[PDB]
């Protein structure tokens, strides 16, 4: 299944790097995102966001 | 047909291994 | 038996390909690999 | 200088040549060390030697010729030299040899020492001679489980485990009408076009060659044969590469030829080449350089060999040498092309044109077997033309860059760093 498409893109080497910082820099913010919205949703109530709709009237 | 000491290399080349050996001489060797 | 009587492999050898298979899954995950430690470094 | 075929049950090639002198006219088989199996190792070699023994009195006695042989991968050949009017002769006595009848060849007393002969010799060669030992062991370590792989003179153990059933049984299942041919090499003209196909005058016991199971095969497998009391250190190193008939062979062997030999012993050797040379001229670290590239009917190897007096140098040899295989499939310049391409010209040129029938009758053959007609010296030359940057830079990406590689090595190998090392010194470099 791996077509010749697939391997062109394993030969680049100079240019891989800098694509691959900028890849990993998307996956950490897409993963720390993920988590934060993970650990907003296992809490309700005890958190801060919708204590201002409690208190509201 | 009529050996004498018929103790050749396939004798002790059947036991190892015998559907790699390509099933050719396989009725040779067993008749 | 001498030294061209190899001793048998078959215990952990795998589909006769012998190709990119292997290899890429092995670059990929090194890549994936330097991907997560540049991300904590940094 | 031309070639003719024809063939009615078996095949006859001839390839005149009225300056030389010396007419060889000889049967050829394409079944050698590729076809039998390793328990049955050494029945190519006792056939040979079986054949040189003893009617080489007889040879010389009732006629003049001298036979030789000569078994490589799968090419069991027996070629009868001659002189120019006296072809007939050389036939009649192969006839008598082969068709009938071989029950008097075949007897105790000769076969014993034909066996104690061969054990003689191949002990020798397993003592002294080290860089085809080393040769053979990459090729017994590249092709593991395969029938490409066992030695082409047998295996010491496996000599004395056969004495006339498996002869016999190799001769009634190789010697065959349909791996045969009939070289002509020399200065006869269509004497040997008519004489090989009559009513009778033809190898016996029509059939076909055994299928093989197995093809081939190739995985990165190292052997190390450390020894200390040797002085000098022989390793080898080799990647897959082409069969017989395939639009890379003349690339594969430009490539090949482009970093060619060298040896530190000679003025003539230290002062030409290409950079590599001149990276290992400033410290003596090797002797000898053999960039082959052997091809077979199944696959082929292309590869790397040498020999080191200094034992700690041989690290260093193997990167500088990984790099220039790493540089070859990015940047070449023309001039290197060019270059190795006149050498390569010349290189052909030698081998094809030695005055030697027996060479000639023995490439004739082998290009014969596989295609069917021999490819001419011009159409070489001109296809070897037609390779440019783009060819040769496109094999070497396709065929080395990150290609499993497989290691030999005998002597002081104290100081060869084992598999992941050089492995890695393909693409682990900047590119
Ligand atoms: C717990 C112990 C370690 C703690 C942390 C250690 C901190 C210090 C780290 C020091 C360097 C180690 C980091 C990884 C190094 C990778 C290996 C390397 O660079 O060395 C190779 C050196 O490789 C080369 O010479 C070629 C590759 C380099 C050329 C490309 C350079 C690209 C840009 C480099 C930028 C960094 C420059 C400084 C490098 C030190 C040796 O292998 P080889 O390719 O030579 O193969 C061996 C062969 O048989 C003999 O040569
Ligand atoms: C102030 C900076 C502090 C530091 C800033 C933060 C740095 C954090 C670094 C964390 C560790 C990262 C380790 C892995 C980095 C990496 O990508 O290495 C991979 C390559 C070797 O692998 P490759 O050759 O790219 O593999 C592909 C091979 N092909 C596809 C062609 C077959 O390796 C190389 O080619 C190595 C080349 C040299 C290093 C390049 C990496 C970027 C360096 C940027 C600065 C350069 C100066
Ligand atoms: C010497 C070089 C390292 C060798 C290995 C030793 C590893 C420990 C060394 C560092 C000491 C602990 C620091 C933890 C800081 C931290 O965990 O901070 C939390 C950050 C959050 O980042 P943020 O953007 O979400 O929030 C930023 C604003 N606070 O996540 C991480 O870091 C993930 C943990 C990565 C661990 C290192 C990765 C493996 C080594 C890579 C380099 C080799
Ligand atoms: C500091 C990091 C923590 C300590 C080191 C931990 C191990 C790191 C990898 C070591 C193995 C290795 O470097 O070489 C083995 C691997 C295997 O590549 P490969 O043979 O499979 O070929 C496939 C890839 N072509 O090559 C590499 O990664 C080469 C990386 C070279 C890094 C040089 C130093 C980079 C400095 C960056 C900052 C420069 C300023």
């Amino acid at each position: 299944s791996f077509s010749s498409l697939y391997k062109t893109f394993f030969k680049r080497n100079a240019v891989f790097v800098g694509t691959i910082f900028a890849g990993a820099f998307v996956f950490q913010t897409v993963f720390d995102t993920a988590i934060t919205s993970w650990y907003e949703n296992h809490n309700k109530g005890k958190l801060w966001k919708d204590v201002k709709a409690r208190i509201a009237a | 047909a009529q050996t004498h000491a018929l103790s050749n290399a396939a004798v002790m080349d059947l036991q190892s291994r015998w559907e790699n050996m390509p099933s050719t001489e396989q009725q040779d060797i067993v008749s | 038996k001498s030294t061209y009587r190899t001793p048998n492999f078959d215990d952990v050898l795998k589909e006769n390909n012998d190709a990119d298979k292997g290899r890429s899954y092995a670059y990929f995950m090194v890549g994936a690999m330097g991907l997560l430690s540049s991300a904590g470094a940094k | 200088a031309e070639v003719t075929q024809l063939s009615n049950g078996i095949v006859v090639a001839t390839e005149h040549n009225p300056s030389a002198h010396t007419a060889s006219v000889g049967v050829v088989f394409g079944s050698g060390a590729a076809n039998e199996n390793p328990y049955n190792n050494g029945v190519s070699n006792l056939w040979k030697n079986i054949f040189l023994s003893k009617e080489n009195s007889a040879v010389a006695a009732k006629e003049g010729l001298a036979l030789s042989s000569n078994i490589s991968r799968d090419f069991q050949s027996y070629i009868v030299s001659s002189l120019p009017g006296s072809t007939d002769k050389s036939l009649d006595f192969l006839n008598q040899s082969f068709i009938q009848q071989k029950a008097n060849l075949l007897s105790s007393s000769n076969f014993e020492a034909t066996k104690k002969s061969v054990l003689k010799q191949v002990q020798d060669f397993e003592e002294n001679d080290h860089p085809n030992r080393v040769l053979e062991h990459l090729h017994s370590t590249a092709f593991q489980n395969t029938p490409l792989s066992l030695p082409t003179r047998g295996t010491l153990e496996s000599l004395e485990n056969l004495v006339v059933a498996d002869l016999e049984s190799f001769a009634n299942n190789h010697f065959l009408n349909s791996n045969a041919v009939v070289v002509g090499t020399g200065n006869i003209k269509h004497e040997d076009l008519v004489n090989s196909i009559e009513s009778k005058n033809l190898s016996l016991q029509t059939g076909t060659k055994p299928v093989l199971k197995k093809k081939a095969a190739f995985l990165g497998s190292e052997v190390r044969l450390r020894d200390d009391t040797l002085p000098k250190a022989w390793i080898s190193l080799a990647v897959e590469g082409e069969p017989v008939n395939s639009p890379n062979y003349f690339v594969a062997k430009l490539a090949a030829q482009i970093f060619g030999s060298y040896n530190a012993f000679e003025p003539a050797s230290r002062l030409q080449g290409i950079k590599l040379l001149d990276n290992i001229q400033e410290y003596q670290l090797c002797d000898n350089f053999n960039h082959f590239s052997l091809s077979y009917k199944d696959s082929g190897l292309w590869g790397f060999s040498t020999a080191t007096r200094n034992v700690t140098m041989i690290d260093d040899l193997i990167h500088f040498t990984l790099k220039q295989w790493n540089r070859l499939t990015i940047s070449v310049t023309d001039t290197e092309v060019e270059r190795a391409k006149s050498l390569l010209k010349l290189q052909l040129g030698q081998l094809y044109e030695s005055g030697n029938p027996v060479n000639d009758a023995n490439l004739l053959g082998a290009e014969v077997l596989i295609k069917g007609s021999k490819l001419s010296l011009g159409e070489a030359f001109k296809k070897i033309d037609a390779i440019t940057v783009k060819d040769v830079k496109a094999w070497a990406g396709k065929r080395l860059w990150d290609q499993d590689i497989a290691i030999a090595g005998t002597g002081q190998i104290e100081g060869l760093l084992d598999y992941m090392r050089i492995r890695s010194d393909m693409s682990m470099m900047r590119w």
